[PDB]
This record gives structure tokens, C-alpha cells and sequence, in this order.
């Protein structure tokens, strides 16, 4: 009749619905179909090897003792209150590294009851879950991250999880990532674990992030290349301007090994060699070399009947001028070709 | 007693059930008020706000009886609102928000005789907007603010702004921005999540016009000073190679250092920005000046240096003035 | 009469006391006399125009149903657990910007009840409240930071806040601040607000702060003055030593720039020109103009006519060098006096 | 029946009004309280505070809680029944933030003695503030305190007293970064007078000595080495101009970068600090040596060569003496 | 028999069970077996001497009055809501330095009751716990970071902890660490404390961590070796190219000192000498001494006999410097690899 009597009859004091008792106790395992909707990605950081995501988690499952046969409508929407009085799955994220709910003006939770007994329960969640990445190709890397869902206080013979066959993982159209692009395809699979206390059900979802080179491209490569060409121009001055030339070199190298020290300043300390580091080192090697070439040509010119060694110095200067840009172009070509594939 | 009135109001009143369960959806009017519009964190692409959110609707079960009359409305204590039914008004684009109970939960509750209640809870939120960085020194940001339900559908709940002033900010005084006339467009924005249905929404869009004053006197002026210093270095005798060379390398080194220092503080984006293009142009001009000096020195090894020196000292001012005027014409 | 029975006789189930109704319902608005006691100021940072304060907030008011005529003593202190069972005001801070209670070993709050019905209620609060500042005179400014206490769940016809007549804002003896000195006087007035819903009573307190010059004085001025003097030294070098002059000018301008960059990277990115920034801009202009004038002198000497203009422009170059050498200190001194007499007054 | 005995001690059938203070309207109840430091450290001058992790304890007598029925004397209880009796509401006057611990249990110990003595113990983590002066930064000594005082009652009704013997127990394995905690710790009272009445207050003062080693190592030693570096450059004759110019430029750059690295660590305090002044004098000496070489070259470029050599050698014999006297004076005035 | 009545009869209002009384009151003390499952290590930083670990803390103990003799099944899994109604040990971490539970979608806590009365209770915890470490051999050090578990609300006369004889510390196979390697062997000893009041049972677990030498190896040592070899190459050139030599020496000194400055601003400021600091100081001393020697040679260079003396000293130092650097390198590595 009235909504109050029906509400208490479906669950509450009069119903005697034991919330702490799992549906179909000692019966067949209760399968749960769960799909998530990403609402806000971003804030992915390399220092702490994690990223914050915002999701709407949904779970649909059948509770036979929750079925009702009074109202003509098949689907009925209740409020969160009565939601916090019934059985719920104990799914927890295997690598959350902390999280929290949302309680702005209400605990934003949705419960919907179908006629046959199916119930949909959905909550807004924020997860700063971790994702162990690798930096073998740091400026041109592709990262795969995982967000496992699994129970904590039951067993595979009681709880099993299955992703939705269609529309498993949804993404809002307005989704946009800082420094990254999200791949359309989202591989999914199982993660059935074997802990000491039995076997726990587990499913997982994988995201593929691709790092846009743009910011790193400009802010790292362009100043270094400008400094390298500055060293080249410094190298194109006659030896009779002996101090100024070397002075340029003193700056030319110095700023360089500053910029290199800057590049790793925003990256975690990892043992394996990165990908920008080798290009960083090659540029440093080329500049100092140019400085070493200037030192050697000054030595050969000031060795001192006064024409053979001067001509040799001019010849070595010319061959270094015709070689170094060509060698730098060759290095750039192989570096880009090698790291592209 | 006076409290007996609210006791009779609340008896047999289940807050878990919305008004007009089988009836038409309830139209809930929402009014907002900015109290302290905080700055924006470009590093996190978010801004913090502190508002007095207000909701009003119709609850026929709360009609006042014939006994009580009152002047305008009977205001119950703030702690009573746990016994009423409220919409699940949350913020869609919220990153983190919290209540305020420094001395007591800051909620004002008014009850009208006809059965319309007003509930106003203080809120402190950290919303997120997509920060566009193109034309950074003179950007025009637009940060959104969405209000929507989660525990109902369009068949049960509805949000409509007041016909008067939905936003009634008193004073903003942003450290580096300013807002004069916002708009309430994108009024419906009705979300449609597959698997659950249609949810009501309402949007508010601000308009930020960044104060270019700081960067005008913070980055542009030093770069212009360095360029003029390089030009004055150009006016020196080329034979003093120990003198002309350092005053171009200093220019290029200072430009590189300024770019590095002022680039790591802004948020990282994969597209060029006006400040960066200005710095690139200044760096390239200094580099070209140094290269021109180098080619003058090469030509030295007679009046052959004099002609190129005068040609460059005449061409550089006009060229840079043309660049500056086209830049400020295209970006302002 | 046991002590236990009185506590639940005056407030409790047997009392019949409705804590959800303000005193004197449908009557005159009830006064609230409230004074604060600062216990630990500080943590003022310009990065967010906010500061952290620790206060003991106290309130005194009256309630006809709270009067008792049993104990001979007038002041009877009560338990905080019983405190969280009677009517209280709903005061808040208009610009809290983050606050929290204290709960170590107890929810620290003191309740005292007078025989006549007067009630005193005191709590310990921490406020990260914010004050919109101005940086026009940043190294020598006078700042005014305020805190506003106002009701939120009642209108002017029910509540009204009044400060204590004598000793309003008590200050701890051991109070001390870094980079600031707390002025003795503290201002008090009203902030009556007018929202859509009625009129809300409001009071506010204003603290005047003055910034110690010392750290800013030394770091922001002494290196700049020394490098200006060093740039002057270059002017005493003969004309021939061009590389030395160029190098000294480059070093001085680099020092000036850096120092300006270091100075600017401590304050909020405001638009209006500060006080220190214009001073460093003038110093940078001096250094750059000295370098520019040396370059102009070098060009004048190099130009030459085709004893082929003999030493005449060499003379003219020496004349301009000497006149600029005697002029620069005078201009710098007059500018320094102008600046320090304008900003100090 | 342990359950019924506990309930008749405090609970429904006990009839024990927890809100009632012990001996209402009677003499004040003296409370013995001692602290146990378990984890010090995390001291930062930039925020003027430090984090401590203590086992706070309280002891007193409750005559209406005394029992003469249970055979044992000291009976241990649970926190769930602990939050049902009267306890002192001591707080920290300079807490500046703190919280309990809620890991697997509210870690609170309660022990009720037969005669009436009660032992109450709670784990507390305090990020509390002590004002620190950096006037002697390389050799500063700090006095950081911890005030315990009542707030819910008056000194006329509540009194605190430290344990006579062994008050501030310290864990043997306690260690600190760049700090050494002195053994002896001062104690006294801090009776305050607020607006309403006066409240009982107690304190416990900690004397802290900052380790000089790291600072001594990294700041002073390179400075002295490069000063000796400059003297060696001073030994060089004026003919080898490039070598002396290089040895001066390298010294200046190294000294200025060392000073820049040293300065950017401390809060923006107004008055002059102790560490920087010695750094400033060392920079002054390096600049003085470089300027002396420059002046020697200036005079040489202009029979004056004998005078230039004489002034060079007298400066060479004077500068080490000046450095020695300045260093000894500085170390004497700061160490003592 | 409906599950509700059985569950409330085992523990609940109908049971008449008081969770505030420990098992075997006034009897023998209660042994508690507790293993740990490391799930996510990492975030170890020397700047505040602590590391964060996420664990599945489990504990099994026998409660005689919790035994049931109705269901044929032996192991029954329970619900957290009714879990928070029975007696539990109050084990805490003596060096927690902050910690909190997890309440995402549920208070994730597992309870299992056996017929004989043995009960297993497991909770997911996160610990930001502190271990003091020494940086004597920082680029090649090995650290021993411990974590303790001890009671607080009882006595050794009532509670006693004990690790499982088999499979004590189970670590997830997929676990990995940045710049660190987790040693397989793990020490398990006893930390029985004697506080001011009685004795408290205590068991601790010690993890041996090794520092991946690759990152520091490359970043610190390789540039220093390159620049000292560059200084030697400068040393090869004769004395005539004075500006080139002095500029190269300046470049080498500046590079060495900027490498040291950029290397030092990462470690916690400790008084005792590290292992990177001495090596970098020796390299800086070597480059400085090379530049000083070149300056002295330039000073000593009229008569051709002094030119011969200068070239003799140049050649002898040319053959001396690489040998001294090599013997120093061998000495340093052999002394800091076996120590
Ligand atoms: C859930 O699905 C599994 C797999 O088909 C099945 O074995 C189980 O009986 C299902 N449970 C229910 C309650 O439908
Ligand atoms: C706003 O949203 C509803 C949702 O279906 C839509 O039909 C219509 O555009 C609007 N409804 C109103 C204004 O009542
Ligand atoms: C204070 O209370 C008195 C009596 O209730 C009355 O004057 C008024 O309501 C309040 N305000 C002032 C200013 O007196
Ligand atoms: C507490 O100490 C005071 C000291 O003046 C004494 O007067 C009083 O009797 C003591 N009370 C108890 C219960 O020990
Ligand atoms: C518990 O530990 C104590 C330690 O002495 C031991 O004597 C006893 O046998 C153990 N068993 C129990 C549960 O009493
Ligand atoms: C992501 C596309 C990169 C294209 C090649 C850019 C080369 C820039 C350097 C040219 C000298
Ligand atoms: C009390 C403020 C003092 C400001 C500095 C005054 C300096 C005056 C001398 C300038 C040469
Ligand atoms: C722990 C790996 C060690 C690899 C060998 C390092 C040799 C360094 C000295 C080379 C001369
Ligand atoms: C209005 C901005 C147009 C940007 C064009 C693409 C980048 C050009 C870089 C020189
Ligand atoms: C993706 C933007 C690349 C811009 C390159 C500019 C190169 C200027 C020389
Ligand atoms: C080289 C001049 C380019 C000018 C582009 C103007 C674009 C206007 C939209
Ligand atoms: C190092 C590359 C250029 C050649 C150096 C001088 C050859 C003797
Ligand atoms: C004599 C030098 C010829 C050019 C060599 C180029 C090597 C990449
Ligand atoms: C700042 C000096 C300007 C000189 C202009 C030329 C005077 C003949
Ligand atoms: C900057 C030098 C300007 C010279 C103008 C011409 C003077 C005759
Ligand atoms: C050089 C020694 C001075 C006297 C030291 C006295 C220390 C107690
Ligand atoms: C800033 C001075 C410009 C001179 C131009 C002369 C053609
Ligand atoms: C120097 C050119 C300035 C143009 C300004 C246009 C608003
Ligand atoms: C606190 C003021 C110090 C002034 C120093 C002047 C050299
Ligand atoms: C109000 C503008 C002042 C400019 C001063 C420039 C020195
Ligand atoms: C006309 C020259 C005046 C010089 C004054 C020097 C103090
Ligand atoms: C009180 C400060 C007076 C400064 C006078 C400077 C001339
Ligand atoms: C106590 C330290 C004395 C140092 C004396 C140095 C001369
Ligand atoms: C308190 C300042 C002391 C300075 C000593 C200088 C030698
Ligand atoms: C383990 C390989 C080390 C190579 C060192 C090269 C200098
Ligand atoms: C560039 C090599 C040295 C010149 C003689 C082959
Ligand atoms: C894998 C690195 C290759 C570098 C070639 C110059
Ligand atoms: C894939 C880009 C290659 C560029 C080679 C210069
Ligand atoms: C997109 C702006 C280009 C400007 C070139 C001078
Ligand atoms: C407050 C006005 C200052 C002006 C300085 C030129
Ligand atoms: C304008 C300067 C006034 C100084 C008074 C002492
Ligand atoms: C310079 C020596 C001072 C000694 C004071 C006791
Ligand atoms: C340089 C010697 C290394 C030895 C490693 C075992
Ligand atoms: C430089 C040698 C150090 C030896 C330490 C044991």
C-alpha cells in the first residue's frame, strides 16, 4: 500500500532481512557484473609512480530474497539511507594506495531494485592507485596501467566477478589528459590470486597511456640544440682571437651540464639508463669535443717554417667544420629512427 | 509548546521517501552565492571556491497547521535537518570538497507556511577546469561549475536557477584575475549515462581575463633589456674580439636561463604558447646577432666589415620593431 | 541533594529542556557577549594571503530556564559531555578557509553556569583564515588582517553579538612573530551583512601588522648597492681596456637581473607594481645605462675623422667620461633620497 | 562473574555518574602524570615545530571507584569500558595539531587498583611548536618545551604534579638527525591566569644541541681549502698572468657558489645569522686577494717594481696572520 | 536452522557474550600467531628516515567460548559488522609514525571461525613507519629496516605473540622496488620491552634492503671520470698554449664542483662522512692539484736549463697522475666493497 509499509516490508524491522548474511547462503556462488565509468582522469605523476582517477563504480547482482511483487513498476529507485542497511559486495582495489568517498550534501550513492530481484548499486569514488611504470623510452614511452577489483572477505566458490560483455569501460567525451593521450582500446582480463586463505576472485582493467612528446620535445631538445649550434659558431672564429673563443667554450659546456642536471631533476632515480639521457650525453660529448678540438688546434698553431703547421691547423679547422654538422645530423637520424621503433 | 508544532510536522514523516513518490518530478530551485573566490592553481588545473549553496522546493507533507501563524517563516535548529528529505545535490567536476563545522554545522533552514523549505549549507570545494594555455599571457579562461543529482532521474528531480540573480557575488578581488558579468548558459546540460538513464544538470560558466600586468613587468621587460644590450654591444669595434664576443654569449645564456626558469613553473602542455614563442624569437635574435658578428670577423680575415656592420645595425631595429608590432597586433 | 541529581534535573530527560529552541523564543533577541584570547599567532604567508591563528573563544549570555536556586555557590562548572546537550549559538568565521577543532584527550571546552542564569562557554579553535593584503609598500607596508564572527542560522531579530567593554582581545604574554611586530592596538567594529534571507549580525576584529625591515633590508638592498658601487668602479678605467669594461658591465647586469629574479620569486604574482621591484628596476636601468654609455664612448672614440681630428674627440670622449663619472653618483644619491623619503612618508 | 563485577563497578547497575568530578565540592584532586618519549625528530626551523610520539600517563585516586571484593589488587580494563568513567581533560597549550592512534584498537591502557589508584595511558603524536632563535646557528642550543595544563576545571579544583622520581623516561635507542638530546631535562610550573580563574600548568624543558659535523664538514672545510688555494696563487709571480687569473677566477666562482648553496636553507629571519657572517668574511678575503693581484698588475703596468714586490710580499706575510687572528677570534667568541 | 539465530547465538545479544573479557580470564596467557603479507612496498625516502608499506595483517588465536558444534562444516566466514562485536587483540606498531585503515566500499576485514574455536582475523593496513639508517656507504650501502608488533593494553602474563613456524612473511611475486632490491632472507626476532609498567610481548621483522648502484654509479662517477680524463688530456699539451690550458682547467674545476653541488642536495644532512662525499672530494682535489701544478709549471717558465727542468717535471707528473688516480680508484672500490 503506502510507500512506508512496502519499504519496511522489503527490508527493515518488519522484513527481518539479515544484511550481514550473504544471498543464497550455502548455495551456488553469486556472480556479480560490474562496470565502471571514468569521469575525470589526470594528475599522473612520475615521481611517486601513481595517478589519480575518478570513477562511478556500478555493481549489478541478483538477490532472490530481495525480490518484490507488489508495485506494478519493475524498476524502483530508493535513497542511499535504506541502501546502508542491506548486503553489499566487499570489493576493494588491490593497489589503491589510499582513497576516499564523496559526501557533499549526501553520500552520493545510487540504489535501484528490479522486480525479478536484480539490484544496481553505484558509488562515486576517487582512487590514487599506483602503477609501476618503466622509463626505458621516457620521451617516447607507452605506459600500461592496471586497476584490479577483487573481494576481501569471501572465496571464489562464493563470489565471482564478470565484466559487462558490452560497454564494459566507458569514458566521458569531454575526457582530456594532461601530457598524455588515452588509447581507445582497453584490454581486460582476470587476476585470480592465490593467497594463503583460499582463492579470491579478481578481475582487472588495463589502460594504455601514450606520452605526447611536445612539451618535452621543445623544452629539452631545442635549447640543447641551440647551445650546440652556439658551440659550432664559436668554433668558426680564427685562432688569433684566442681568449674570446675559449671563453665561449667555457660557457658553452657549462650551461649544457646544467641543463642535463635539470632534466633528471623532475624524474625519479631509476637504475636503468633512460632514453633522453643518452641524447643528453651525446650533445654534451659533442660540445666538449668541440672545445677539445679548439684546444688542439690552438696547440698545433702555437707550437712553432711558420706556414706548414698553420696550414695544417687551417685544414683541420676546415675538416672539423665540414664534418661536425654532418656527424650531428647522422646521430640525430639514427637516434630518432632507433627510438621510433 | 512551540516545538510541539514541529513535532506534529515530523511525526509519521519518513525522510527516506521523496515527496510525490508516484507523482510528477519535483522542481528544486537552486541559488548560489560566492563568498571567497580563491585563486587558480595552474599546476593542478583547479580552483578553490567557498560558497553558500541554497536549495528550495515544495514538500506538501510539511504544510504548517492552522495553529501556528508566524511572521514570515519558522526556522528550526540546524541539527534538525537530519530528519528531512533533501536532494542529493553534488558537484560533478569536484576534485575534493568538505563541509564546515568549526563551531556548528553551518546550515540555515527556513520553513514556509505553504510547504516550501529553504536549506542553505556552507560548502568549500576545489573544482577543476580544462586550463587552455594558448596565448598564455593574455588567455581567456572559462571555468565550469556543474550541479547534478546522482540518486534520482529526470522523472523525479529537476534543477532550475532563480529568475532573479542566481549568482550574487559581493566582492571577488582575485590576486591576478577579475570577473564582472558571468552567464548561466548551458542551462540543462542533461547528462545521459548509459545503464542508468537521464540525470538533471545545471551549469555556471565564469570568465577570467588574466591580468597581463605582472608578466608585462616580469618577463617581457628583462628580455627586451637583454636584446637592447646586445644591440648596444653591436656598436663596439670588431677588433676587440675579447669584448664583443662575451656580450652576445651573455645574451643567449641569459635568454636560455630565463626560458628554463619560467618554463618549469607553468603547467606542462604539448603545444606552443605566446610567452614561449616570444622567448624563442628573442633567443634567435641574439643568436643571429652573434652569428653575424662571427661572419663579420670572418670577412675581416678594408671597409668590408664597415658595410655589413652598418647594414646590420640598421636592419636589426626595423626587423625587431616589425616583429614586435605584428606580435602585439596578433596576440592582443 | 546529591550532585548527580541536579545535573539531570536542570538539563536532561527529567528537566524537560528542549535544546533545539533558542532562549526567549518569540521574544527580544538574546545578546551574546564574546571575547577572544590569542594563544599562538604566526604562520603568516603572502603566498595565499592567509595566516594561522590559535584562539580561545569565549561567550557569555543568559537563559531564564538555566537559573538555579539550590547550590549556595553561584558558579558551577559543568562537564563537556553535558555541554553538548543544551542550546548554543551558531557563530562562524566569514573567511575561515579551513578550520578544525581540538580533541586531544578530550573535546576541550569549558562550561560555567551562574546562579542567576548567566552561562559562559569557551572553546579552543584553530583558524587558517585569510586577509586580502596589498603589496604597494611590500618591504615597508602596514598590513591590516581581520577576522569576522557572524551568525548563520538566525536573523538579527534573534541573535546579536557584542564585544566585552573592557579587555576585548586578550593577548598572551609570550606572543612573538617572525618578520612582523604585532601592534598593541586592535580595532573592533560591526560588519552587518545583508543577504537574500534576512539580516545577519556580524562583528569583526582588525589587527595591524608592521613588517621588520632587517632581512629584506640586507638581502634586497646591500648586494644591489654594492654592485652599483662596483659598476661605478668600471667608470674609472681608462678607455683602452675595452674587454675589462665590457666584462665588468656584463657581471653587474647579470647580478642585477638574478637578484631581481630572486626577489620576485617569493610573493604572489600581483599585477600592480610593488615597492622593491621598481627600486631594483631603477638600479638595473642605472647599470644598463652605464654599459650603454661606455659603448657609446667606445663608438665615439672609434669613429674618427679619416692631425686627422687629432686628440679632439679623444678629448671629447674624456670630457664626457669625466662629466658622467661626476654625475652618476649625484643622480644615484638624489634618487636614493627621493625614494627613501617618499616611501617612508 | 567478571562481567557483572565490571558492570557494577561502572555501568548501568553501578549508578556511577561519570560526568561528576571526583570529590565534588571537596578538596582538589592531585594528579601524577609522566611522559615517555618514544620517537623524537623531524625538527624543522622553517616551520618552527617538531614532532614527538609519547605515551602519556595519568595517575590519581577515585574513592568511589575503590573496591574491596575482588581478590586481586591491580585489575586491567579495556578502552571500551575506559570511555565510561571520569578522566582529566588535560590538553597542550602549544599543541599546534595532534591526533590519537586508531590502528587495530584505540591503544589506551587502564588499570584500576584495589585501594583506589588508577593508571591511565594513551599514545599521542604531537606536532608541537617551540620558538627557536638562530642567533648562533652553527652552534645553536635550543630550549623546546611541552606544556601540560587543564582547561575544564580551575586550579582551585585540579592540581598537576610530576612524578618525584623518574618523570621523563626516555627510550634507550632514541636517535636524532644532526641533533643530540641532552640527558638532564628541566622541570617547573607554568601557572597561568586567564580571563576566568586560574588553571594548573606543568612543563618539561628539553635542551637540544645541534650537531656541527655536517655543517663543519661541508661549509667550513672547502672554504679553508680555497683560502689556502688563494694563498698559493698569491705565491705565484706576476709574470705568469694567465695562471694567477685562472686561480683567482676559479676561487671566486667556487666561493660564491658555496655561499649560495649555504644560504638557501633557513627561514627568512630578520636579524643577522651566525653562519653567514663567517661566510661573508671569507668571501671578503677572497675578493681582497683578487683585488690585491689586480692592483699589483695595475701598478706594474704603470723603479716602482721594487715597491710592487715589497707590497706583494708584505701582504703575503700579513694575510695569513689576519686570517688566523680572525678565525681564532670568531671561534673564541662563538664557542665561548 | 536459519543462519541469523546461529550467528546471534554464537555472538550477540542472545549469546550473552561480553567482548570486553579476554579468553581464559585469570588463566594461562593467550598465544597469538600473526603472519604478514607484503602487498606494495616502495616510497622509501631517506629525507625523513621512513618507508610506506601496505600489508594484509593476519592473526589466528583460539577462543574456547567461540566454539560451535552444530554445522557439519568446519570453517565459517563472517561479516565485518558482526566482526566488530567480539574480543580482538590490541596489537599496535611501536614505530608506526602514522597509519590508517581502508574503508573503500567496505571496511575490508576478513573473519573466519573454525569448529574447534580457532579464529582467523585479517585486516588491510598501511604503515608509514620509520627506520633509522646509516649512510656510511651510501652509494653501496645495505640497510636493515625493522617493524615491530607489540601489545599495549595487556601484559606478558596475558598476551604473547609468535610468528608462524612456516611461511611467516609472504611477499607478492610481482612486487618490485625502484633503486632498491629486497633481500630474500628476513630476520624474525623478539623485541620484548620493559616499560615503566610490566613487560609487553613484542615481535619484530627485519627487512634487508640493498641500493641499486646503477643510477648513482652512472650519474655521479661517469662524468667525473670523463672530466678527469679530460684534465689529463689537457695536461698532455705543452706550456705554450697558456690560454687554452687555463680555460680547460677552469672548465674541469667548474664541472667537478657543479657535479658535486648537484649531487649533494638530495641526502638527509648527517654529520658523519658519507661514501660519495669522500670520492667526489678526492676527484675535486685531483683536478685542483692538476690545475695548480700547471700554474706552478707556467710560473717556473729565460735560461733554457729551467725549460728543461719544467719539461722534466711536466713529464714526471704526466706519468704520475694516471697511476695515482688508478691506485686510488682500486683502493676505494676494494675498501668499500669489502667492509
Ligand atoms: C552466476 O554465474 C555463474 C556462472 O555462470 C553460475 O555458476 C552461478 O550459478 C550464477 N549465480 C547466480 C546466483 O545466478
Ligand atoms: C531539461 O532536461 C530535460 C531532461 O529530459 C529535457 O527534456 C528538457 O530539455 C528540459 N526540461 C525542462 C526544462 O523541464
Ligand atoms: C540585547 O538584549 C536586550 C534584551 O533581550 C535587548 O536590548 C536586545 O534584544 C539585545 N540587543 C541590544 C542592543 O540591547
Ligand atoms: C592535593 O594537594 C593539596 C595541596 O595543597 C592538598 O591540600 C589536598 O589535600 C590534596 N588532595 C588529595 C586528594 O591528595
Ligand atoms: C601461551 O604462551 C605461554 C608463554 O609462557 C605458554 O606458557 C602457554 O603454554 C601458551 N599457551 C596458552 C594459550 O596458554
Ligand atoms: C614528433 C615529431 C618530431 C619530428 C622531428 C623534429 C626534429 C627537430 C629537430 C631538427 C633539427
Ligand atoms: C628604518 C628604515 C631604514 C631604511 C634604510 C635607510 C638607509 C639610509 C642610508 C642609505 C645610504
Ligand atoms: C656493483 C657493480 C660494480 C661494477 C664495477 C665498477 C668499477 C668502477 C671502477 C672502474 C675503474
Ligand atoms: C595563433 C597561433 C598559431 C600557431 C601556429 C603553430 C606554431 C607556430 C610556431 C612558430
Ligand atoms: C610541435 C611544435 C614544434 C615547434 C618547433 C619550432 C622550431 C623553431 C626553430
Ligand atoms: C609570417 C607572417 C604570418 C602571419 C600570420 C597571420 C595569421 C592571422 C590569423
Ligand atoms: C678530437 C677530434 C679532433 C682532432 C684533435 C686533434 C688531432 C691531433
Ligand atoms: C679530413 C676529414 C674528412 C671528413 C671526415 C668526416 C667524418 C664524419
Ligand atoms: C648617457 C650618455 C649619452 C651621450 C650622448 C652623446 C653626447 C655627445
Ligand atoms: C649611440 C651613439 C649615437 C651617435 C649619434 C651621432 C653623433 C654625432
Ligand atoms: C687556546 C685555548 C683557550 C682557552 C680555552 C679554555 C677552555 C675551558
Ligand atoms: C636605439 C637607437 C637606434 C638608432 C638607429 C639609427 C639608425
Ligand atoms: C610598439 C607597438 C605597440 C602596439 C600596441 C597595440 C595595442
Ligand atoms: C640588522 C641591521 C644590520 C645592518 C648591517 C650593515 C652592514
Ligand atoms: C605609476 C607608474 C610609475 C612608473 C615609474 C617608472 C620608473
Ligand atoms: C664642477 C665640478 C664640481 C665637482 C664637485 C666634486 C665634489
Ligand atoms: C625613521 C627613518 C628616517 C630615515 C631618513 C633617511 C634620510
Ligand atoms: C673550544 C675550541 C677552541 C678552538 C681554538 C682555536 C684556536
Ligand atoms: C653577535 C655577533 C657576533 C659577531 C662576532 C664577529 C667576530
Ligand atoms: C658493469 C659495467 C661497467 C662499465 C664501466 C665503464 C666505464
Ligand atoms: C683532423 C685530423 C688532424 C689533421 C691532420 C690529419
Ligand atoms: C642505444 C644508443 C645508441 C646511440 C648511438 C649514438
Ligand atoms: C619519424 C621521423 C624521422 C625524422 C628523421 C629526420
Ligand atoms: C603564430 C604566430 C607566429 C608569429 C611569427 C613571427
Ligand atoms: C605611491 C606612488 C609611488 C610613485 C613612485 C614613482
Ligand atoms: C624630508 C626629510 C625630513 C627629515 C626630518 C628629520
Ligand atoms: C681574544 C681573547 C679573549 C679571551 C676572553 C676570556
Ligand atoms: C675495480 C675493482 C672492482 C672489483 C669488484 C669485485
Ligand atoms: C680516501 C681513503 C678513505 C679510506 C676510508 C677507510
Amino acid at each position: 500500500m503506502s510507500p512506508s509499509d512496502f519499504l519496511d516490508k522489503l527490508m527493515g524491522r518488519t522484513s527481518g532481512y539479515d544484511a550481514r548474511i550473504r544471498p543464497n547462503f550455502k548455495g551456488p556462488p553469486v556472480n556479480v557484473s560490474c562496470n565502471i565509468f571514468i569521469n575525470s582522469f589526470g594528475s599522473i605523476a612520475e615521481t611517486t609512480m601513481d595517478y589519480r582517477v575518478n570513477i562511478f563504480l556500478r555493481q549489478q547482482w541478483n538477490d532472490p530474497r530481495l525480490a518484490y511483487n507488489e508495485y506494478p513498476d519493475d524498476s524502483l529507485d530508493l535513497d542511499p539511507s535504506m541502501l546502508d542497511s542491506i548486503w553489499k559486495p566487499d570489493l576493494f582495489f588491490a593497489n589503491e594506495k589510499g582513497a576516499h568517498f564523496h559526501e557533499i550534501t549526501t553520500d552520493n550513492k545510487l540504489l535501484r531494485i528490479s522486480r525479478n530481484g536484480n539490484v544496481l548499486y553505484s558509488i562515486r569514488i576517487t582512487l590514487t592507485l599506483a602503477c609501476p611504470m618503466d622509463l626505458k623510452n621516457f620521451p617516447m614511452d607507452v605506459q600500461t596501467c592496471i586497476m584490479q577489483l577483487e573481494s576481501f572477505g569471501y572465496t571464489m566458490n562464493d563470489l565471482i566477478f564478470e565484466w559487462q560483455e558490452q560497454g564494459a569501460v566507458q569514458v566521458a567525451d569531454g575526457l582530456t589528459l594532461p601530457q598524455f593521450i588515452l588509447k581507445e582500446e582497453k584490454d581486460l582480463r582476470y587476476c585470480t590470486k592465490h593467497y594463503n586463505t583460499g582463492k579470491f576472485t579478481c578481475i582487472e582493467a588495463r589502460f594504455h597511456l601514450e606520452r605526447q612528446m611536445g612539451y618535452y620535445l621543445i623544452q629539452m631538445y631545442i635549447p640543447s640544440l641551440l647551445i650546440v649550434i652556439l658551440s659550432w659558431i664559436s668554433f668558426w672564429i680564427n685562432m688569433d682571437a684566442a681568449p674570446a673563443r675559449v671563453g665561449l667554450g667555457i660557457t658553452t659546456v657549462l650551461t649544457m651540464t646544467t641543463q642535463s642536471s635539470g632534466s633528471r631533476a623532475s624524474l625519479p632515480k631509476v637504475s636503468y639508463v633512460k632514453a633522453i639521457d643518452i641524447w643528453m650525453a651525446v650533445c654534451l660529448l659533442f660540445v666538449f669535443s668541440a672545445l677539445l678540438e679548439y684546444a688542439a688546434v690552438n696547440f698545433v698553431s702555437r707550437q712553432h717554417m711558420r706556414k706548414l703547421f698553420i696550414q695544417r691547423a687551417k685544414k683541420i679547422d676546415k675538416i672539423s667544420r665540414i664534418g661536425f654538422p654532418m656527424a650531428f645530423l647522422i646521430f640525430n637520424m639514427f637516434y630518432w629512427i632507433i627510438y621510433k621503433i | 509548546s512551540t516545538s510541539n508544532i514541529l513535532n506534529r510536522l515530523l511525526v509519521s514523516y519518513d525522510p527516506r521517501i521523496r515527496p510525490n513518490f508516484k507523482g510528477i518530478p519535483v522542481d528544486v530551485v537552486v541559488n548560489i552565492f560566492i563568498n571567497s573566490f580563491g585563486s587558480i592553481q595552474e599546476t593542478t588545473m583547479d580552483y578553490r571556491v567557498n560558497i553558500f549553496l541554497r536549495q528550495k522546493w515544495n514538500d506538501p507533507r510539511l504544510k504548517l497547521p492552522s495553529d501556528f501563524r508566524g511572521s514570515d517563516a519558522l526556522t528550526v535548529d540546524p541539527t534538525m535537518y537530519k530528519c528531512l528529505w533533501k536532494p542529493d545535490l553534488f558537484f560533478a567536476n569536484e576534485k575534493s570538497a568538505n563541509f564546515h563545522d568549526v563551531t556548528q554545522e553551518n546550515i540555515l533552514l527556513f520553513i514556509f507556511r505553504d510547504g516550501d523549505v529553504l536549506v542553505s549549507m556552507r560548502l568549500s570545494i576545489t573544482l577543476s577546469c580544462p586550463l587552455d594555455l594558448t596565448l598564455f599571457p593574455m588567455d581567456t579562461q572559462r571555468c565550469k561549475m556543474q550541479l547534478e543529482s546522482f540518486g534520482y532521474t529526470t522523472d523525479d528531480l529537476r534543477f532550475i536557477w532563480q529568475s532573479g540573480d542566481p549568482v550574487q557575488l559581493e566582492k571577488i578581488a582575485l590576486p591576478q584575475f577579475d570577473i564582472k558579468k558571468e552567464d548561466i548558459e548551458y542551462g540543462n546540460c542533461t547528462k545521459y549515462y548509459k545503464g542508468t538513464g537521464y540525470y538533471t544538470c545545471v551549469e555556471v560558466i565564469f570568465t577570467l581575463r588574466r591580468q597581463v600586468g605582472f608578466y608585462m613587468m616580469g618577463v617581457y621587460a628583462p628580455t627586451l633589456l637583454i636584446v637592447v644590450l646586445s644591440w648596444l654591444s653591436f656598436w663596439i669595434n670588431p677588433d676587440a674580439s675579447a669584448a664583443r664576443v662575451p656580450l652576445g654569449i651573455f645574451s643567449v645564456l641569459s635568454l636560455a636561463s630565463e626560458c628554463t626558469t619560467l618554463a618549469a613553473e607553468l603547467p606542462k602542455v604539448s603545444y606552443v604558447k605566446a610567452l614561449d614563442v616570444w622567448l624563442i624569437a628573442c633567443l634567435l635574435f641574439g643568436f643571429a646577432s652573434l652569428v653575424e658578428y662571427a661572419v663579420v670577423q670572418v670577412m675581416l680575415n678594408p671597409t668590408a666589415a664597415k658595410r655589413i656592420d652598418l647594414y646590420a645595425r640598421a636592419l636589426f631595429p626595423f626587423c625587431f620593431l616589425f616583429f614586435n608590432v605584428i606580435y602585439w597586433s596578433i596576440y592582443l
